[PDB]
């Protein structure tokens, strides 16, 4: 499937996650 | 004039909208000359130009 990713928020100024089956690219 | 690229925004001196004549427009970054008619094209909520 094809789906374009719209901008969510641009913020002016080791990766972990918490709660699964998540990917990482 | 260092560290992050800080923006201090600026003055907000807005004028009335022009219906149909050749005027000089300053649309918050865009400068030119033309007629500002109404539109039928539909934009997106994140798209500005």
């Amino acid at each position: 499937g094809f789906s374009a990713l719209e901008p969510l928020v641009d913020l002016p100024i080791r990766f972990q996650t918490l709660l699964a089956a998540y990917y990482v690219g | 004039l260092l560290h992050a690229p800080a923006t201090v925004c600026g003055p907000k001196k807005s004028t009335n909208l022009v219906k149909n004549k050749c005027v000089n427009f300053n649309f918050n970054g865009l400068t030119g000359t033309g007629v500002l008619t109404e539109s039928n094209k539909k934009f997106l909520p994140f798209q500005q130009f």
